[PDB]
């Protein structure tokens, strides 16, 4: 019966009531995880809709288990998820940055400012905020293993491992050393593929360590083979040591009566062949992603070879890394150079009620395993999430080695070196530009507020403190709230986290501020 | 000023720039805009004029009072501050007669 | 009467209809024009949001049901196919054209008459454009193409950081140049291969001297960069050998069996030796590789790569001077594989890009390629950034094939607006009409972004049309064409001087095809639309 | 938006603003505007249009046309109440107003969609209607002599301009002359009840009738009423407000007897009063009897018994009417029948029109009212008969009220058109662009008037325009000769007092429409 | 389902109202848990009534083996996205 | 052709413009024309049949199902339960002539219809509608006084 231009679905709004939407979309995902911000954060729990717990104070974590409707939510989700991805830290600071920034532009925006304007201005002040920060950095000698130890205890005295401090920076500190690698010229961490976190409930967190080697959960094939090897040689496989189908369709036409026979014998002979083939290098342990047969393990123990089979492709790699070995698919063309020399140990004791294997004595490895050892799966998870951001922070200073000091000094010192350049601009956008510079304090202002402290007495304070020559490092202590240098403290954070927090916000603000119309409820149309 | 055309509940069609009259005709149902909608009628009751100056005046000091207490005040505060400019403000409005 | 299964509209109710449908189109992007326009939010209704101001992606995302929305919006999409520039601007003067045809037909013109009419006017502001309004590139330089992409990407994401933006358009575009036969310089945009990641801020974004590809190599075993390399582009996969349907393998003698199975992956080991021998570091590939293979080129410490896009690998051959070879057939009947086949480059690394890998091929021989890295804050903004860079690189195409570009900022309009004016009274005498509303309706642009200025419209267009018209009465007053407007000041501006340019061939096809959408939509006079 | 846990204003609450919400409601008045848009001028065709409960109306009037529409769009229902209020000031230009009114919103629409300031347009729309009003104050034609033969030429002119658009067109002299001598007769109140209108079914147009006196239809006589003559040569009308009928004499009477003497005696009593009452009535000399309320049975045979006339429940502003006309006095008391309370005629005589007994006073030399008996072919016929005489009614009284007339035919928007462009082209330019426009809208007239002709709407406006330009106060659109003429001079009138009206409505709604901003439309109530 | 979704892109899970549709009494009572499975537009999996071999809080590896059971299953990360007329690139010529 | 002016916006926001536009049907111009036309020609049709000495009864029913055998065509369409306006007015052509006369109560009904159905081909000329029923009005009197002429008076 009726005529449409569009689909009865499609609604549409445009105004200033999207951009207040908008707005109070970013502000309501700011006030989240506004106060699970500084050392004295408080956990959350979150269901998750299979069943599960997550019980974590971490921006990213918490965000991205939260279902939302609004689009300017889901920008916010997006910009928790890119400052986590991209850096590992600050995951609370960019929202709340956020969030403060587009409140500030909705002030100007109320007025009759066209948002364009709002926009130049959030960019120059970007570009003097990136300068000053630059400025007000710090150089480190990574040499110096305190100095690395302190800077990842600065990053993690916020998250609940913070009281096993020493364990876990070291934890973190010794896997990002010795992940390190550089071929070809070419220089790499690369923190997600090896370094591979292992979480074991029970025990004690204390006892938790980082291997020198990899740990798998996996057991002998045979009872007969070895558990405990001084000094193994081990070789690596893709293929099966079974006997297997080709690609073809290879039926067989059996006329005489030993053909049968003959056609067993020779696939026994076949998997004799191969065993002979691994042998003929004097392994001590063979390692296979997929299955090895019966026959072949009988023949492989015949040589006392450790066998164990079905092993994924990353705990391979990981296991090559380590023991600087290298995966053969064809056993025939197994060289001397394949064969892993340099684990030191390999032993499959049994944690529980379950066996692990351990190669845990490599001389110079590439790759490690994380034992984690705690209360239960959730703590575990918490502790895995902050020895993820303990090791992310070390290979960000260790890309990039300067230092920038914390607990909202940097950002007080950035907000007046930003109100002392506006004040000489005397234009029309020089208004959200000192909004905007001032927005800032955001920071300062909850890390204040978390520790319980007058926040207007404090603010007031460091306000005054900041506009003398030197005292730039001058912060709040988060536990106290008092007024403190930060080179006494020793909170700092690495310069790249700080400039990846301020471009990602204001992008996001520039981005949202961009925005006066939505339209929803058509088809994907695909 | 712009007229505004408001049809209540009861098919009666309004068009006005009145703000007592607009006021009137909306179904407001917050508490708080009911009781700032309760004003308004009290200053049209005791003086005919200025409800939108009443609306306004409410609306921008409730606006800096959710600003004063983001940064870091207390309501009590607020309050007293505010309690203090308008005796200020009554005193200083005799002398602004011309 | 008719009897026939559906509605049916006939005469002033249909044209109002359809000339509502119209309106509602260009109103649906009329606030997303000019500079100080504004983008949108569109949701799919499963969670999927675009942020785009391009009317083409607009109009295309949004399911339409009228028949002459829909040619507004096919309208849309052929100038988005045929220039890459100017999407909205077509539509906004095709609809302002139907709205003040339609009122001339209600005011009892044949329909007929307005047609000839916007003809006469179309072909007229086409001449005029192209005597009059065209400003010559050979003697501007390189600074005609920085700010044809600086006008082309104001308006969207990438505004304000047009200084940086510009000049990394134009890098790419130069060297994506090629020459062809009748001695033509074409660019072939869309070599341009543009990869998007959040990350880094967009003063980050990085103009690769060479080629990226979204493609990681196969095992952890090989080498990540290899400094000589020596490309070797291959379109089959390198797997186990099969045999094909018609042949099938019968065994009666049980000795032959193991020598097929060993013979039947020792094939694909003598092809990749045979590969492998004339020093080939990179193997680029678009079939898979198994684990056997991979491990072939582990050992030999070459760069595997498998999956490989048709259109990247072309890329890569053309520009680093590989052969693809689809098979490793001579004409002598044998499996060789010459050195010739092997392209060049200065290097090959797999950078690392927010927890994410890919290759870049650098500095390639024999031909000089490009690529782009958007580094962006999240998804959405990266899509914007990839659409609005598309319209730059299409605007910076055009202006460097066709060397003449137009003041932009509604001056061609004004000036088009008063000509067609003063030449409507010299033709006709009842599709003067027709030529006049054409004229009026040229000027819904300035307006337009005047409107989204939240300037005087009125007296701003007042003074532009003052501007116009005493240069086309005064000879000596010819300085005062590219008079246009500056929206942040709200201010009548000589925009060539400033530096506001458009390639002469956005205006040219989007009143020619606004022109055509109008004349098509005018004829329909009664619409039968059957009960499906 | 957010969700905003609660909520300000009730749910279901509709509100459209800014630009967009005005641009809806000059559509919405220009879809009002159509509906209308084919009825006027002497081309213009009737509408019909059916109720819920199946009764149809067919008019040409703008104002019944816009008031049988169920108008509910808030901006649109201004067109409806300004036409209602042109219909009740003047009672003629219903559909001219709605015209003028959407003209002059569909031609600031395109100010209006580029962000003009609306007061701007208000402020303009005021400037062109006080010139334009100032303007025909100044060129109305009058005549200082008032001469009766004059005054009647002129009457008679305007009401023929009036009629000439309905469909008793063809008979506009007929119906325009008997108009004008039914409003000469009122006094000096003009008021419509003193002009009965009766409309009798069956009969051809020609066939209605002016009565220089009183007539009503037959009002359910009693028996022995065919007895009484129905036709009196000089009789005295007895116009009484009584019940002529033996009943009890009060509603809480009661009478208590206890003697079958006393209980004759009370029912002679009763009979007595009623006898007495009759005797009184015809000892006052009267031969016909009207009586608001009811005659009975009794009194009408005796009124039969003395050839004496009699008609119970007469409506009562059939008794004005007649009081009005031969001049007698309503009596509620029988008691003083003097000769100064009966009315007094010439001729009654009762009459078959139609299949309808009516009953007539005619030849009254002091009469103040009349009586219209319409003949047409259905209910609606007749109703729309009525309703283009009570359009002719109202502009004679009107033209009585002052005779200052100005032409038609489109002449009038035509010479105000050019006065407003010609003074508009004298102003800086921002106020010059709406005065144009609101001059441009008002050549919605005569090309309201050559569409509905089947004319060349674009080549007479273009004559006409030429005409003005160059001289002639009184040119329009001659619909018989395809062509333009000085209507003046071919005496198509109308009272200045109709377009003075109509400009001011249309500018007033106008204005009141785009001065609005917002529209919020509450939740309803008790929907059941 | 949300975790097949999120790990399979080709499946197209879905879900809707068992009242919506307008099932009868016997459904509605004791025919809630419904897998309707589509492939060439006719059903190939009509399970119904699958708390007694699934269970109640059953995990989505459960649901997964259940489904493959009767072979229902059909056979890198990216950055962000990859995908950018028809001129793709010559030389010289 | 029907549903008034179905366009909901120019917009997307609502426009209602009068109660209850979406169960409301309209025609405007030549159609409606042809729509009157055609039905007064149905009614005169039927009518037709039961014209002179030797027309036809028509027998109609109430809808109490009495029976009442007519040839009087005022009491024939006065009888009818038409739902058509021009079928009620044509109806009401009836009881006028009754009224009035009491005799021809047919004929005006014929005639009518005959009239309309040459107004129809003269209006697919390009005739103005008003333009015919001038012209019929001016016939009408020249008919008129021609019956006039020719009368005969009677004792
Ligand atoms: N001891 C401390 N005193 C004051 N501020 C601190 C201290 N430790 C950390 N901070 C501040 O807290 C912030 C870290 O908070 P965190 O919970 O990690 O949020 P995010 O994940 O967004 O960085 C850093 O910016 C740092 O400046
Ligand atoms: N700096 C500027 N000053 C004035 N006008 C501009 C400027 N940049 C672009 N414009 C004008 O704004 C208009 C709108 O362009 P835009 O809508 O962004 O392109 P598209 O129509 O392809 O989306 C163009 O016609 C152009 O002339
Ligand atoms: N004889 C005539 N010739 C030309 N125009 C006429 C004539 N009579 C009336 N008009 C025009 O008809 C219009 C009024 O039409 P009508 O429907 O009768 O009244 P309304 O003003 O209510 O529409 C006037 O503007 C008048 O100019
Ligand atoms: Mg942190
Ligand atoms: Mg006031
Ligand atoms: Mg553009
Ligand atoms: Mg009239
Ligand atoms: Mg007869």
């Amino acid at each position: 019966r009726p005529v449409l231009v569009l689909s009865q679905n499609t609604k549409r709004e445009s105004g200033r009531k999207v951009q207040s939407g908008n707005i109070n979309a970013a502000k309501t995902i700011a006030d989240i995880i506004r106060t699970c911000l500084g050392p004295k954060s408080m956990m959350k729990m979150l269901l998750d809709p299979m069943g599960g717990i997550v019980m974590t104070n971490d921006g990213n974590a918490i965000l991205r288990e939260i279902q939302v409707q609004h689009p300017a939510a889901k920008s916010m989700i997006e910009i928790s998820r890119t400052q986590d991805e991209e850096v590992g830290d600050g995951t609370t600071s960019v929202i709340i940055l956020a969030g403060e920034m587009l409140s500030v532009a909705e002030h100007f925006l109320e007025q009759q400012m066209h948002p364009t304007v709002v926009i130049s201005a959030y960019r120059k002040a970007l570009d003097d905020m990136i300068s000053t920060l630059k400025k007000i950095s710090i150089p480190v000698d990574i040499s110096d293993s305190d100095m690395m130890l302190n800077i990842i205890n600065s990053s993690i005295t916020t998250k609940a491992i913070s009281r096993w401090s020493s364990l876990a920076c070291n934890i973190a500190l010794d896997a990002v050393k010795m992940v390190q690698f550089e071929e070809n010229g070419r220089k790499e961490i690369d923190i997600k593929k090896y370094a591979r976190v292992e979480k074991i409930p029970g025990g004690i967190i204390e006892d938790s360590c980082v291997l020198r080697g990899v740990m798998i959960n996996k057991d002998v094939t045979h009872p007969r083979m070895r558990r405990y090897i001084k000094n193994p040689r081990i070789v690596l496989l893709d293929s099966s040591l079974e006997y297997k189908k080709g690609e073809s369709q290879t039926d067989i036409e059996i006329t005489r009566e030993e053909d049968f026979t003959r056609i067993l014998q020779m696939e026994e002979e076949y998997i004799q062949q191969l065993c002979e083939d691994i042998i003929q290098l004097k392994p001590d342990v063979v390692i296979t992603e997929k299955g090895i047969s019966d026959l072949a393990q009988h023949y492989l123990m015949r040589a006392n070879i450790t066998a164990i089979r079905r092993v994924r492709k990353t705990d391979n790699n990981r296991i090559a890394r380590a023991c600087g070995a290298r995966i053969v698919s064809r056993p025939e063309e197994l060289r001397e150079d394949d064969v892993g020399t340099g684990a030191g140990l390999l032993e499959i004791k049994k944690i529980g009620d379950e066996y692990f294997t351990f190669i845990t004595d490599c001389k110079d490895p590439k790759a490690c395993t994380i034992l984690l050892r705690g209360a239960s799966k959730e703590i575990l998870s918490e502790v895995e999430r902050n020895l993820q951001d303990a090791m992310q922070v070390c290979r960000n200073v260790l890309l990039d080695p300067q230092l920038v000091p914390g607990g909202g000094a940097s950002e007080m010192a950035v907000a007046h070196a930003l109100t002392e350049k506006s004040k000489a601009m005397t234009g029309v956008e020089q208004w959200p530009y000192r909004a905007v510079a001032q927005a800032l304090e955001v920071i300062p202002r909850t890390l204040i507020q978390n520790c319980g402290a007058s926040t207007i007495r404090l603010l007031t304070s460091l306000r005054a403190k900041h506009t003398q020559e030197n005292c730039e490092t001058w912060g709040v202590n988060g536990e106290t709230g008092t007024l403190v240098d930060m080179k006494e403290l020793g909170i700092w954070e690495p310069l790249a986290v700080k400039l990846q927090t301020y471009k990602t916000a204001v992008e996001t603000a520039v981005l949202l501020l961009r925005i006066d119309d939505i339209v929803s409820g058509h088809k994907k149309k695909g | 000023g712009m007229n505004k055309m408001v049809i209540n509940h009861l098919e009666k069609l309004f068009v006005t720039n009145d703000a007592a009259t607009i006021l009137r005709e909306l179904e407001v149902q917050h508490p708080a805009a009911k009781m700032i909608v309760m004003a308004s009628h009290m200053q049209e009751q005791e003086v005919g004029d200025g409800t939108n100056f009443v609306l306004v005046f409410a609306g921008a000091l409730l606006e800096l009072a959710e600003e004063l207490l983001r940064i870091g005040l207390s309501v009590s505060e607020v309050i007293e501050g505010y309690e203090i400019a308008c005796r200020k403000a009554h005193e200083i409005l005799p002398n602004l007669v011309c | 009467p008719l009897s026939v299964f559906g509605d049916r509209s006939t005469g002033e109710t249909i044209r109002s209809q359809n000339v509502m449908a119209a309106a509602s189109i260009a109103n649906i992007v009329k606030s997303s024009l000019g500079p100080v326009g504004l983008d949108k939010m569109l949701v799919d209704d499963i969670g999927d949001v675009t942020i785009t101001n391009d009317g083409a992606t607009i109009l295309k995302l949004l399911e339409v049901e009228h028949p002459a929305a829909k040619v507004l919006c096919e309208l849309a999409d052929l100038q988005d196919k045929e220039v890459g520039d100017g999407t909205t601007s077509v539509v906004i003067i095709a609809a302002e054209l139907l709205k003040n045809a339609d009122e001339l037909v209600k005011q009892k013109i044949h329909p007929t008459s307005v047609i000839s009419g916007y003809r006469l006017a179309c072909k007229e502001a086409v001449r005029y454009i192209n005597e009059n309004l065209i400003v010559n590139t050979d003697e501007l330089g390189r600074d005609c193409l920085i700010n044809a992409a600086k006008t082309s990407m104001s308006s969207k994401i990438i505004g304000i950081n047009g200084d940086f933006f510009a000049n990394m358009v134009v890098d790419a575009v130069l060297a994506i140049k090629y020459t062809d036969i009748r001695g033509q310089p074409r660019y072939p945009v869309n070599s341009v291969n543009i990869l998007k990641a959040h990350g880094r801020s967009q003063m980050e974004s990085m103009l690769i001297s060479g080629y990226a590809l979204n493609c990681v190599v196969g095992s952890q075993g090989m080498p990540k960069r290899i400094v000589n390399a020596k490309i070797a582009c291959l379109d089959f996969s390198l797997q186990k050998t099969k045999m094909k349907l018609g042949v099938q393998v019968v065994i009666t003698d049980p000795e032959k069996l193991d020598q097929i199975r060993q013979r039947e992956s020792d094939i694909t080991k003598e092809r990749i030796q045979k590969i492998l021998a004339t020093g080939a570091n990179v193997i680029l590939t678009t079939g898979g590789i198994d684990d056997m293979c991979l491990k072939y080129f582990v050992e030999a410490g070459a760069m595997a790569v498998r999956r490989v896009l048709k259109r990247d690998l072309k890329r890569i051959a053309k520009a680093s001077g590989a052969t693809i070879l689809s098979t490793l057939a001579n004409l002598e009947g044998e499996e060789t594989f010459e050195a010739a086949m092997l392209g060049q480059a200065e290097e090959v690394v797999q950078e690392r890009i927010c927890d994410d890998e890919l290759i870049l091929i650098k500095n390639t021989k024999a031909r000089t390629s490009a690529s782009i890295i958007l580094r962006g804050a999240n998804d959405f903004m990266c899509d914007e950034m990839e659409r609005s860079l598309h319209d730059a690189l299409c605007v910076v195409k055009r202006v460097l094939e066709s060397k003449s570009v137009v003041p932009g900022g509604g001056a061609v309009e004004a000036a088009l607006s008063i000509y067609l004016e003063n030449y409507a009274t010299s033709m006709g005498s009842r599709e003067q009409l027709a030529i006049a509303e054409f004229a009026r309706s040229l000027l819904v642009i300035p307006n337009t972004l005047a409107v989204n200025a939240a300037q005087d419209s009125t007296d701003l267009v007042a003074k532009l049309r003052a501007f116009h018209n005493e240069a086309q009465v005064n000879p000596e007053r010819k300085n005062l064409k590219w008079i246009g407007l500056d929206l942040s000041n709200g201010k009548p501006r000589d925009n060539k001087q400033a530096g506001v340019f458009e390639p002469t061939i956005v205006k040219v096809k989007s009143l020619k095809f606004a022109t055509e959408a109008a004349i098509t939509i005018l004829r329909i006079d009664d619409l039968i639309k059957l009960h499906p | 938006m957010m969700p905003t846990p609660v909520i300000l204003l009730k749910e279901g609450t509709d509100s459209s603003q800014g630009i967009p919400q005005l641009v809806s409601n000059i559509s919405a008045c220009q879809v009002i505007a159509e509906a209308v848009r084919t009825t006027l001028g002497p081309r213009g065709m009737d509408k019909l249009i059916v109720d819920g409960r199946g009764k149809a109306t067919i008019s040409n009037d703008g104002a019944t046309i816009l008031k049988l529409l169920d108008v509910v769009h808030p901006a649109a229902k201004t067109l409806v109440d300004i036409a209602k209020s042109q219909d009740a000031e003047v009672g003629d230009g219903t559909t001219s107003v709605t015209l003028l009114a959407a003209e002059f919103l569909k031609q600031v629409k395109p100010y209006v969609e580029e962000g003009l300031h609306p007061q701007i347009i208000i402020r303009a729309f005021r400037t062109a209607t006080q010139l334009a009003v100032n303007k025909i104050k100044e060129i109305a034609v009058t005549v200082k002599k008032a001469d009766k033969v004059e005054q009647r030429k002129l009457l008679e002119k305007c009401a023929m301009t009036a009629l000439s658009s309905k469909l008793i067109s063809q008979q506009k002299a007929f119906f325009a002359k008997m108009v004008v001598d039914a409003v000469m007769m009122l006094d000096d109140l003009l008021q419509l009840k003193m002009i009965g209108i009766k409309k009798v079914q069956g009969g051809a147009l020609e066939d209605s009738q002016l009565v220089a006196g009183v007539a009503f239809k037959k009002t359910f006589s009693y028996a022995g009423f065919e007895m009484q003559p129905k036709k009196y040569h000089n009789p005295k009308i007895a116009l009484l407000n009584v019940e002529l009928e033996l009943k009890a004499e009060k509603d809480n009477a009661e009478i208590r007897v206890h003697t079958v003497e006393d209980y004759q005696a009370i029912v002679d009593a009763e009979w007595n009063i009623l006898y007495d009452k009759l005797e009184k009535i015809h000892h006052s000399g009267a031969k016909v009897v009207l009586s608001k309320l009811p005659i009975g049975d009794v009194a009408t045979q005796y009124f039969a018994d003395r050839d004496m006339f009699c008609a119970g429940r007469v409506p009562e502003e059939d008794l004005k009417r007649t009081m009005m006309a031969c001049g007698g006095s309503i009596q509620t008391s029988v008691n003083a029948l003097s000769a100064d309370v009966l009315g007094r005629c010439q001729v009654f005589e009762e009459t078959q029109i139609g299949g309808e007994r009516y009953n007539f006073f005619t030849g009254c030399p002091k009469a103040k009212t009349c009586t219209f008996i319409l003949r047409g072919g259905a209910e609606q016929f007749m109703e729309e008969t009525e309703r283009s005489l009570h359009d002719a009614i109202m502009i004679v009284r009107r033209a009585i009220k002052n005779d200052s007339v100005v032409a038609g035919g489109g002449a009038i928007e035509m010479e105000l058109s050019k006065y407003l462009r010609d003074y508009s082209r004298t102003i800086p330019g921002k106020q010059q662009l709406l005065i144009g426009a609101y001059a441009k809208a008002l050549e919605i007239i005569p090309r309201q008037l050559c569409d509905n002709a089947g004319f060349d709407a674009t080549n007479i406006l273009n004559k006409l325009r030429a005409r003005h330009a160059q001289g002639g106060t009184w040119y329009g659109v001659d619909i018989n000769n395809e062509d333009i003429a000085d209507n003046f001079e071919a005496f198509v009138w109308e009272p200045a007092m109709v377009r003075i009206n109509a400009l001011t409505a249309a500018s007033e709604a106008a204005c009141l429409i785009v001065s609005v901003d917002e529209t919020i439309k509450n939740p309803r109530s008790t929907v059941d | 389902m949300i975790c097949l979704a999120a790990e399979y892109p080709a499946v197209k899970f879905c879900k809707v109202k068992s009242s919506v549709i307008g099932a009868s009494s016997q459904f509605t009572r004791n025919a809630l848990p419904a897998l309707l499975i589509y492939k060439g537009g006719e059903l190939i999996g009509n399970f119904v009534r699958v708390t007694d071999q699934l269970g109640d809080d059953f995990f989505a590896v459960d649901l997964e083996a259940f489904l493959q059971e009767f072979g229902l299953l059909p056979e890198v990360l990216t950055s962000v996205r990859n995908s950018a007329s028809e001129d793709s690139d010559l030389e010289i010529d | 052709a029907s549903m008034g002016t179905l366009a909901f916006d120019e917009y997307g926001r609502p426009f209602l413009i009068i109660k209850d536009q979406d169960r409301k049907s309209r025609l405007m111009g030549l159609e409606a024309l042809k729509s009157h036309i055609m039905a007064a020609k149905a009614v005169a049709n039927t009518m037709r049949t039961s014209l002179g000495p030797n027309g036809l009864d028509k027998m109609m029913v109430d809808k109490d199902g009495d029976v009442t055998v007519t040839n009087d065509g005022a009491t024939i369409l006065s009888m009818m339960d038409v739902d058509h306006q021009i079928a009620k007015l044509m109806v009401e052509l009836s009881k006028s002539q009754d009224d009035e006369i009491g005799d021809g109560t047919t004929g005006v009904v014929v005639l009518a219809g005959a009239l309309l159905e040459e107004a129809e081909q003269l209006l697919d000329r390009g005739i103005h509608p008003i333009r015919i029923a001038d012209g019929y009005e001016q016939a009408a009197r020249v008919a008129i006084e021609h019956l006039d002429k020719i009368s005969d008076s009677v004792l």
